[PDB]
RNA sequence: UGCCUGGCGGCCGUAGCGCGGUGGUCCCACCUGACCCCAUGCCGAACUCAGAAGUGAAACGCCGUAGCGCCGAUGGUAGUGUGGGGUCUCCCCAUGCGAGAGUAGGGAACUGCCAGGCAA
RNA sequence: UCCUCCUAAAGAGUAACGGAGGAGCACGAAGGUUGGCUAAUCCUGGUCGGACAUCAGGAGGUUAGUGCAAUGGCAUAAGCCAGCUUGACUGCGAGCGUGACGGCGCGAGCAGGUGCGAAAGCAGGUCAUAGUGAUCCGGUGGUUCUGAAUGGAAGGGCCAUCGCUCAACGGAUAAAAGGUACUCCGGGGAUAACAGGCUGAUACCGCCCAAGAGUUCAUAUCGACGGCGGUGUUUGGCACCU
RNA sequence: UGUAACGGGGCUAAACCAUGCACCGAAGCUGCGGCAGCGACGCUUAUGCGUUGUUGGGUAGGGGAGCGUUCUGUAAGCCUG
RNA sequence: GGUUCUCCCCGAAAGCUAUUUAGGUAGCGCCUCGUGAAUUCAUCUCCGGGGGUAGAGCACUGUUUCGGCAAGGGGGUCACGACUUACCAACCCGAUGCAAACUGCGAAUACCGGAGAAUGUUAUCACGGGAGACACACGGCGGGUGCUAACGUCCGUCGUGAAGAGGGAAACAACCCAGACCGCCAGCUAAGGUCCCAAAGUCAUGGUUAAGUGGGAAACGAUGUGGGAAGGCCCAGAC
RNA sequence: UUUUGUAUAAUGGGUCAGCGACUUAUAUUCUGUAGCAAGGUUAACCGAAUAGGGGAGCCGAAGGGAAACCGAGUCUUAACU
């Protein structure tokens, strides 16, 4: 009585560290949050993370849970 | 930085993807065939990759 | 410049827990009252206002202690890219990368800005 | 048809009549904002009350909860309570993700007009991921856009919206079940039935260990619980040949 | 069905392990001769190249360039008892 | 089913999505010709990245063996006090394992981005004309399924065949070596070979094998034979 | 020939000679070539006629919007950073 599945839905990181982006682009695409929102960047309502800014992409670990950023810096 | 010499020595034929770029980024064509460089990092990594079939004299 | 104290950070368990000691000149906390401001799905509990008697008990800060958490080598091992081999449902050789766990050990923090008291 | 996990080999994607489960909603609040709060499970005391109601304290730090299966996430809480509210708003939209395409998704910012807060600010539905159906035809409201001599109107167009378990869910018609051994044609060893081939689960045969039976004594003769092989003689698997 | 589980003869090393030096071995590589495609440069400029480097297995299929046959004009011209 | 002359250049696919669709067809991927473009692209080095696979582990979700402490439960001495136990046992502690749907850890590779040298006939991308193909097969590696059966079946990645002759494995598309423009009674090599068939060592040195092992097959059995590390008893004399 | 794959024991052919399969018409798009060029070109028909007349018409130089309408702008919107 199995068989079933559902479409794959293609998330994972779009951009990684260290490669400049337009703003608004997409930069990770997640179900929950794994990473959160830093400097220059914007957390959609699907928890969708996006450019608010022009610039270099990076990831960091930060806050007493070692929880992963990331961030925008304009260079 | 000095001379090196090249030479290879094995047929490329079921060999992956990656070490046929690597023959064609070093100029080796055919067995036998000797090609001129120069010593260098990137040039020395080229050699070990394909190592098995190249041979190489300074 | 130093012992201190409060706030805002960096950093995030070598930074966190347990046990013992230590602090009231200021600051902090507890603390008295609350008719009025404010609130209890009841309660000055909590929040808020009017105070400073008393106190360092609790909490908080500092010191000591490894009793835990935590960090952690070197070496070896597992795995593994590429090229070869075997008694080929698993392994070995050359080369490259190289864990996890454990062991020796480390460890009971460090640091920037501002404000206040004492001694200088 | 759609959603979640695994298979899936640490980017994405990835098949099987492979292994597990769900959806065809719900909510004017379960939405927006402002303010506040922080569980499960245990230990002790206490009327009914009892392992398990409610009260007080302690350990605990999220094993709780999150409207619905699963995964990821959630203390700044996305979890729980209350006040005021309708941003579940209109016209847009830089720039991206995802698809062969139709399409689907995220989105800063600008204009207009709103809600919450002293304010910075937040709000273009809901913690996210399922809750869905193209086009045609036709219905309802608005709009002189058009309106075939002229002025109107009818009918069209544009805008808003309504009618399919069209579930065989990219939907061949608005509308459709059977028999043929009386059969026919075009093809296929792309695909079955007999035989061959590969395989050896099963079958048959042989061997290893040895509990026990055999008057006592495992091995004269049988030999359970288990194990290792050979043959292609049965029943099977595959569909390589015709 | 017939040796029939080294391809055979046959082998006690003509087997296996370790080391070494030789040789054989392809349409691979090199040498010599010839043809064609492509890109450069010295020069020809509608074309050869004193040259240079490289390429030339091929089905479905795409591109380029040609041979030959019947008939029309050139042509009552030309060849032919 | 068949499709008729020649030469030169390049050269596929048997995948995805949809389909009353599965042996058809459409878009895309792959091929070809033309046009236009940026150190566009590939390999290597260095740098910046996020993983949760192999491995490992058992904090968590499950499962598993042993030992202890053992609340609690039964039988028993008690006079609303209270107690013992040859007997059942929770939660925890110590040790040992297992997991595709477990992760307090975590590679190698692969993938994305940036810089740099060399190399490659722009190998890259965009647009236009024309296609074919959408039955794949075997081999290695990672798997599902099956019996860790099948020249079985279904995926991922590379190779070969398809569409590649030549040499080797006796013969043997898919295995190993190697990519055929033509000619030569020239040379050197690869895999594999060198007693004869049959081109080349009856080559050299040190060992093993007695079995025709080599030149099919296991559990298991045995004074076969070679080597190594030891140990007990031994001319107060061992077997 | 068909196939993943054929000496295959898969298909077809006894042989020879002759015949036997991508054509034709009208439209549309792209490439090459020739003429003319912001212009290009005629159809039917007339024509002692492959000439010359015939410019009806078609394509192009201007687009945007469903349309009215506007116009190097236009649509969208009350209006655009």
């Amino acid at each position: 009585r199995n068989g079933r599945d559902s479409e794959a839905k293609r998330l994972g990181v779009k951009r990684f560290g260290g490669e400049s982006v337009l703003a608004g682009s997409i930069i990770v695409r997640q179900r929950g949050t794994k990473f959160h929102a830093g400097a220059n960047v914007g957390c959609g309502r699907d928890h969708t993370l996006f450019a608010k800014a022009d610039g270099k992409v990076k990831f960091e670990v930060k806050g007493p849970k070692n929880r992963k950023f990331i961030s925008i810096e304009a260079e | 930085a000095k001379t090196i010499k090249i030479t290879q020595t094995r047929s490329a034929i079921g060999r992956l993807p990656k070490h046929k770029a690597t023959l064609l980024g070093l100029g080796l064509r055919r067995i036998g065939h000797t090609v001129e460089r120069e010593d260098t990092p990137a040039i020395r990594g080229m050699i070990n990759a394909v190592s098995f079939m190249v041979k190489v004299e300074e």
